[PDB]
């Protein structure tokens, strides 16, 4: 099977940039290759044909170019309708395989994160589990991580975390961190910790309560 | 207008089969070689295979031979890919692939089809409203927990969808078989308490619907 | 009146016999002087001449060598084969002389062999048909003369299979086979006697093949018309070419799917190699043309084709006039009948022909046909078949006496190399000649000798 | 009957090219009308036989003419783990060619095409392909409709049904008004014959360079048979559109099959689906009925007539002897729904082997009395067999069995002078449309004049 090694794998781009996209094959493939695009939550359209040839109705921005194993989608003037993922597909040899993919992100100034604690809500308690969910929202770039902490020890398992896709308006990211544990062993401990660390700091972001102090 | 029509999102079970569908609009099934590409969020895209309805002779990638069978039928112009002993690994997106021009090429392709593989049985969603803790700044975050609710979707929205400003809902999260999600809406703090908050879940499976005032916490 | 015997000089029995044939000459020495010696023999014996006395010769034919005619080594067709002659002076004497076709008719057969792959099964078929037509027609007439050839359709795309690069030494590379590699036309046998030799070959005979079902035949059967030298047809012989086939005909203007668009021109393209050259540049010959060469070059054609096909070439048939038909199949009775049949067509002629007939002697001929009439003044019999007889009846006239005294000459029929071989004597003196006496006796002058009762 | 043959014009060619196989009139976007010329057997640039087209401007002198360029490179695509192969040696690029508003089409009939995996292979054939060009822009296109991806053993297995890898496509070619191209594949489907029609955008449209394998979408194909009558037909050995249904919104296509049922040979008027409206029967065996076919109204009446040329018949003649001077078959189209009955006339050649009928070509009106005219070659006639083109004036009735005018090749012995033929365009703007003439044999094209 050839291998397509797809590069970057993501770009933080800006509109009217001119960008490209390479993709490497693990042997020659001689224009053997399709350039592909997926636009949030849509499905795909061809763009590129055999190498160079711009399937019908693409618009002239695309390109592309290359031989032998090495390929590259360069994108000119880039429209906001651009910001997509973007795979390419040979077809030197059965069977077919993709590229990892390249997805553009709009590129924006750096900004850390609004980190909000919330404890278990009374309705959760009374029904014998107990979730403390932190939202860390508004930020960039994309790359966050969040610890736990319950009395001051890391706490690992039982952490479920969602990431939303770049904001429709602002163009930033949110995260939410939801760490679940039994109501038996929350009521057993006193701070409950969240830290985000990102970026726009050296030193992390700590937001905290005290089991029941008010 | 060339179009590849498949057929609507699947919930079946391990070990079970399915069978998912793709008709030619706009042209005949026959015209060209018609694929199978496999996507997931992780792992990528796959190829499956591919058959010439024409004469119904098929390819697969090793991968998929055995699980995978396409077939085609040229009365109804639809072709077919089966999938048999399913397991969660054939949890994905399906699509259909065919050519403009070149024989070989991958150029255009059917919406997808979802197939989610699961023994999960329908359950209804717990839904949490989460006040903040006790000074106060400028403003100030809420947020609703929507917890063990299968299967997808639910629909959340604040106060019938009138705050739609300010708002993260997160995207769904499995764990132990059931789907857990989450949803934050900022306001200024003259908005509340002194205004009303509530937060609205629907889970259309279980013909259930929520709603939880976010009140503030007390002594 | 009087008599050319008596009223002519006659100082001699010499000159009495010189006069005219019907003289005769008196040597009786008892005759009285009065009475002539030269004249008829009724008024010598009138005269009381003595009956021994009398010279009157008599032309006469002896019959030397007589062998029969043959029925069915030697092969005698004339007969008698020797006559001796015996004339006087002016005299003529007849005799008979019998003809008869004896020997068998000479016939060519040339065939041509589809050894394509379709022929596989047919194979079998077509080395019955040759090596019986060989050994049947043999035993029907001894001067057959045989050959062959084979053909298959023009090596050129998309005839020829001409990938991959193996395909075109064998041409049955994909099915894991072997076969000979493709070709126009072969000559593979010249017309030959040699009937022993023939059947080996034909029997050594393997398929090859080729992409589409009508083959290259037609190319086959011009050259093997046209190709004089190389086929070896003879001039004075019947000429059949039978052509075996299980499938249809490529025909003029197939050509152009190989990019062959130059009309045939009807000439021989064979030469050193034995292959028709001109294979894969130019067209198939149109039904015209063929018949145009079979007639200019005088062959019959006959198609020898298997049953799924015998209603195509009948139709082909009628478009080119004189030729026919038969079956190929595993029995050769249908095919052989049809050069019997031809066979029993052939008719032959008996014609005379003088050799070394001397400046005096002077022939004239009855010729007895088939008919039994007696034509006069004809020396030639037409329309017989293998075992008929003609007869005719010569005469043969000395002018006077020459001084050769014994001429031969041959009386023998175009085409036999039988022939009557005539002794011709001529007898002009009298036996009392030899009785000279060379004294005078009664003369004593000086004047000498004293034969048959005269001094001079 | 007014065909000055005093006054000629001679375009010629290289030698050994067979300059003149093929010839059409074509007329630019500004109206100003050419001849564009095939020649099968030109050199390409490595001295090897790759055949050329030649767009010749008119002139009085004539003389030699410019090469329309094509791409005569040999081309291999690896893609699908197979090897598709192209092969133009021996081509014979321009053994037809067609012209279509601003488009010219030259085949290459004999083009062959191979796919290798691995050890098994489509096998090396004359799939034939059409070159298309655009002088006025530059722009070329291609078109090989009989090209596949099948290995040697598919084919077996199934018995060689839909088997186009001997196609010859291009062979014979015309295109329809609305712009749809018609080739002739008498190779088609092992030597049956086929018809492959594609509008000339769509060909233009969906062709890119190194691809080879490409879907023409709005292309169709006629179909495949295992009815033994059709078997070795040769069914599109030559081709020809009109009007035969009385519905003008539809095309109908004129289909010869020269070799069909047996030699019997066979002329078809079938439908835009290829659904037979009528067949037209051969008269006799290997007279190779259906060589040609020509299209026109020659009666004045507004329907199409039907002429089709049968080179190699044989003629009746005293003592049961038969002569081959070729046949020429009218066939006038009556009113209504109402089949194309037994001919309205027989037009018979003169001269051994001559082959009249070979080529027949619609002269339009050549004196302007009202009814069309048409001209019949026959390519080795005349008492010297140099050539013969004789010319026809129509009628009422239909046509005059007495031609009105008789050209006498120009050429010497072998030229195959009128074995190409076309008319009904005024090269000179006279008011009179005129004839050109091809003589291959000779390298060479002759341009009769019309004059008043
Ligand atoms: C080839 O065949 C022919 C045909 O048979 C044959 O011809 C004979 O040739 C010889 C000489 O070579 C002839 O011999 C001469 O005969 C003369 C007398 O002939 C007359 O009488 C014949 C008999 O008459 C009676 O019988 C017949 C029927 O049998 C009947 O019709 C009569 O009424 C009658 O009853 C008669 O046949 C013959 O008729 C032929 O001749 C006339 C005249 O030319 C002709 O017009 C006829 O049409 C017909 O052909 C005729 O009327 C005789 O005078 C002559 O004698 C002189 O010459 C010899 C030497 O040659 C001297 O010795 C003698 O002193 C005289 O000077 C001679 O005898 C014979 O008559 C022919 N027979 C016939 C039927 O024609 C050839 O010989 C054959 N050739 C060979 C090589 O085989
Ligand atoms: C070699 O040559 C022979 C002789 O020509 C061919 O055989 C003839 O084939 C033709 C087909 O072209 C036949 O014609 C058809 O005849 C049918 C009835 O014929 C009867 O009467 C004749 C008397 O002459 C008898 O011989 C015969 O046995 C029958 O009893 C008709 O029904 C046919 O009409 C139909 O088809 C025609 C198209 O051809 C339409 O026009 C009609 O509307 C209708 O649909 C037709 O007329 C003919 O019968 C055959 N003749 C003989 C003597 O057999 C061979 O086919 C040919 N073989 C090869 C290999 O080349
Ligand atoms: C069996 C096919 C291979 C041909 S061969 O090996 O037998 N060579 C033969 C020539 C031949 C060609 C074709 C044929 O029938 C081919 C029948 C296919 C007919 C097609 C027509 C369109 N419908 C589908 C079938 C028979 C013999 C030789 O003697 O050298
Ligand atoms: C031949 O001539 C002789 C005389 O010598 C005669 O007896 C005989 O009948 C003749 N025969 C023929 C056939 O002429
Ligand atoms: C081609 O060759 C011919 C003779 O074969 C000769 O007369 C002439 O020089 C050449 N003609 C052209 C047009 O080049
Ligand atoms: C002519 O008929 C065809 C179907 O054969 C149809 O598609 C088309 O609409 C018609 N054209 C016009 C101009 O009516
Ligand atoms: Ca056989
Ligand atoms: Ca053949
Ligand atoms: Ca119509
Ligand atoms: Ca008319
Ligand atoms: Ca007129
Ligand atoms: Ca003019
Ligand atoms: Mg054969």
């Amino acid at each position: 099977d050839i291998l397509m090694t797809q590069s970057p794998s993501s770009m933080s781009v800006s509109l009217g940039d001119t960008v490209s996209i390479t993709c490497h094959a693990s042997q020659g493939i001689s224009s053997n290759i399709g350039w592909l695009q997926q636009k949030p939550g849509k499905s795909f359209m061809g763009l590129i044909y055999y190498g160079t040839n711009l399937v019908d109705g693409v618009p002239s921005r695309f390109s592309g170019s290359g031989s032998g194993a090495d390929y590259s989608l360069t994108i000119s003037s880039l429209d906001s309708e651009d910001f997509a993922d973007y795979y390419c597909v040979q077809y030197a040899q059965l069977p077919y395989t993709f590229g990892g993919g390249t997805k553009l992100e709009i590129k924006r100034a750096d900004a850390a994160p609004t980190v909000s604690i919330f404890p278990p809500s009374s309705e959760q308690l009374t029904s014998g589990g107990a979730s403390v969910v932190c939202f860390l929202n508004n930020f960039y770039p994309k790359d966050i991580n969040v610890k736990w902490k319950i009395d001051g020890s890391e706490r690992q398992n039982g952490v479920l975390n969602s990431w939303t896709d770049q904001d429709s308006k602002d163009s930033t990211y949110s995260m939410s961190s939801t760490l679940t544990l039994t109501k038996d062993e929350y009521e057993r401990h006193n701070s409950y910790t969240c830290e985000a660390t990102h970026k726009t700091s050296t030193s992390p972001i700590v937001k905290s309560f005290n089991r029941n102090e008010c | 207008e060339v179009q590849l029509q498949q057929s609507g999102a699947e919930l079946v079970k391990p070990g079970a089969s399915v069978k998912l569908s793709c008709t030619a609009s706009g042209f005949n099934i026959k015209d060209t070689y018609v694929h199978w590409v496999k996507q997931r969020p992780e792992q990528g895209l796959e190829w499956i295979g591919r058959i010439d309805p024409a004469n119904g002779y098929t390819k697969y990638d090793p991968k998929f031979q055995g699980k995978a069978t396409i077939t085609a039928d040229t009365s109804s112009n639809t072709a077919y890919l089966q999938l048999s002993s399913l397991t969660s690994e054939d949890t994905a997106v399906y699509y259909c692939v065919r050519p403009l021009y070149d024989y070989y090429a991958m150029d255009y392709w059917g919406q997808g089809t979802s197939v989610t593989v699961s023994s999960a049985k329908t359950t209804a969603p717990s839904v949490y409203p989460l006040a903040p803790v006790c000074t106060t700044g400028s403003s100030v975050t809420l947020g609703c927990l929507v917890k063990g609710y299968f299967p997808e979707p639910v629909t959340l929205t604040w106060n019938s969808g009138s705050l739609s400003s300010g708002v993260h809902t997160f995207p769904a999260v499995l764990q132990s078989d059931l789907y857990t999600l989450s949803s934050s809406v900022t306001v200024t703090s003259s908005t509340w308490p002194s205004q009303s908050i509530t937060c609205n879940v629907a889970h259309p499976a279980s013909s259930t619907k929520v709603d939880k005032k976010i009140e503030p916490r007390g002594p | 009146g009087p008599n050319i015997c008596t009223t002519r000089g006659v100082s001699s029995c010499q000159q009495c016999l010189a006069v005219s044939p019907m003289c005769a000459w008196c040597s009786d020495e008892a005759l009285p002087l009065g009475s002539p010696r030269c004249d008829l023999k009724e008024n010598l014996l009138k005269d009381n001449c003595a009956p021994e006395s009398i010279e009157f010769p008599v032309s006469e034919a002896r019959v030397l060598e007589d062998r029969p005619l043959s029925d069915k080594s030697q092969v005698t067709q004339v007969s008698p084969q020797r006559i001796a002659l015996r004339l006087r002076p002016d005299d003529s004497k007849n005799f008979s002389i019998q003809v008869r076709q004896v020997e068998d008719y000479p016939v060519d057969i040339y065939y041509l062999m589809d050894l394509s792959y379709s022929m596989k099964d047919d194979l079998w078929s077509i080395q019955n048909l040759g090596t019986k037509l060989a050994t049947q027609m043999r035993k029907l007439t001894s001067n057959l003369r045989i050959g062959f050839g084979a053909f298959v359709d023009k090596p050129v795309s998309p005839y020829m299979y001409i990938s991959p690069p193996e395909a075109l030494e064998n041409p049955c590379y994909d099915m894991k086979t072997t076969c000979l590699p493709m070709f126009g036309y072969k000559h593979v046998l010249t017309l030959t006697d040699q009937v022993t030799r023939f059947n080996e070959e034909v029997k050594k005979q393997s398929v090859s093949r080729n992409r589409d079902a009508p083959e290259g035949g037609f190319d086959a059967i011009m050259q093997a018309t046209v190709c004089d030298e190389k086929i070896g047809w003879r001039n004075d012989a019947s000429h059949l070419l039978v052509f075996t086939t299980d499938a249809k005909t490529h025909i003029a203007l197939d050509g152009r799917l190989a990019g062959i668009v130059q009309p045939n021109d009807g000439q021989c393209h064979v030469g050193s190699d034995n292959h028709y050259s001109a294979s894969t540049t130019m067209d198939y010959p149109s039904l015209g043309l063929m018949t145009e060469k079979l007639s200019q070059k005088n062959i019959n054609l006959i198609f020898a084709v298997t049953e799924n096909v015998v209603n195509l070439y009948q139709n082909y048939s009628e478009l080119i006039p004189g030729t026919t038909v038969g079956v190929l199949s595993m029995d050769s009775s249908n095919v052989l009948q049809l050069i019997v049949d031809a066979y029993g067509k052939i008719r032959s002629k008996v014609e005379l022909e003088v050799r070394d007939l001397p400046e005096e002697l002077s022939l004239s001929f009855n010729a007895t046909c088939l008919n039994n009439e007696v034509i006069p003044g004809l020396k030639s019999c037409m329309g017989l078949k293998i075992g008929d007889t003609v007869s005719f009846s010569i005469e043969a006239k000395v002018r006077g006496c020459p001084q050769e005294k014994e001429k031969s000459f041959t009386i023998k029929p175009v085409g036999f190399k039988d022939s009557l071989i005539v002794q011709v004597t001529f007898d002009c003196d009298c036996a009392c000649q030899a009785q000279a006496e060379p004294n005078s006796h009664r003369c004593n002058n000086g004047n000498g000798t004293f034969e048959c009762g005269v001094c001079r | 009957l007014n065909l000055d043959p005093v006054q000629l014009t001679f375009y010629a060619g290289p030698n050994g090219s067979q300059f003149g196989f093929s010839l059409d009139f074509h007329k630019d976007s500004h109206g100003r009308v050419a001849i564009v010329v095939g020649a099968p057997r030109t050199l390409g640039p490595s001295q090897e036989e790759t055949g050329g087209v030649f767009l010749c401007p008119w002139r009085a002198e004539g003389g030699q003419c410019p090469s329309l360029l094509f791409d005569l490179r040999d081309e291999t695509r690896n893609v699908g783990s197979q090897t598709l192969q192209t092969f133009k040696a021996r081509q014979g690029l321009g053994a037809s060619v067609v012209s279509w508003s601003d488009v010219i089409v030259a085949c290459a009939p004999w083009q062959h095409w191979n796919v290798l995996e691995k050890t098994e292979e489509a096998e090396k054939t004359p799939v034939g392909s059409c070159f298309l060009a655009q002088p006025e822009s530059g722009r070329r296109a291609e078109y090989s409709p009989c090209r596949g991806n099948t290995l040697s053993r598919i084919y077996v297995e199934n018995d060689f049904s839909w088997d186009k890898r001997y196609c010859e496509a291009g062979f014979s070619s015309v295109v329809t008004q609305a712009g749809e191209l018609v080739l002739g594949a008498p190779g088609g489907y092992y030597f049956l014959g086929l018809l492959a029609q594609a509008p000339v955008a769509d060909i233009f449209s969906s062709y890119r360079p190194g691809i080879l394998l490409w879907h023409v979408s709005s292309q169709s194909l006629s179909f495949d048979s295992s009815n033994p009558e059709y078997f070795d037909g040769y069914w599109g050995y030559s081709v020809a559109v009109g009007e035969f249904d009385g519905d003008l919104n539809t095309t109908e296509y004129v289909v010869g099959a020269p070799t069909w049922s047996w030699t019997l040979g066979a002329v078809e008027i079938l439908d835009s689906y290829y659904q037979r409206l009528h067949r037209l029967r051969g008269e006799q065996m290997a007279s190779y009925f259906g060589h040609s076919v020509a299209v026109t109204d020659v009666n004045g009446d507004g329907r199409h007539d039907l002429l089709v040329g049968a080179p190699l018949y044989m003629e009746s003649r005293a003592d049961r002897k038969l002569a081959e001077v070729g046949r020429v078959y009218l066939f006038l189209q009556p009113r209504g729904p109402h089949a194309l009955g037994a001919p309205s006339l027989l037009l018979t050649g003169t001269q051994l082997y001559g082959r009249f009928g070979s080529a027949i070509a619609p002269l339009g009106d050549l004196d302007r009395d009202g009814y069309n005219d048409i001209a019949v070659a026959a390519p080795y006639g005349g008492p010297s067999g140099r050539g013969q083109v004789l010319v026809f004036l129509g009628q009422s009735e239909g046509l005059r069995s007495r031609p009105s005018q008789v050209l006498d090749s120009p050429f010497p012995t072998g030229s195959a002078f009128g074995f190409s033929l076309r008319g009904a365009v005024d090269i000179d703007d006279n008011g009179y449309p005129d004839l050109i003439v091809g003589a291959y044999g000779a390298n060479q094209v002759a341009v009769y004049r019309a004059q008043p």
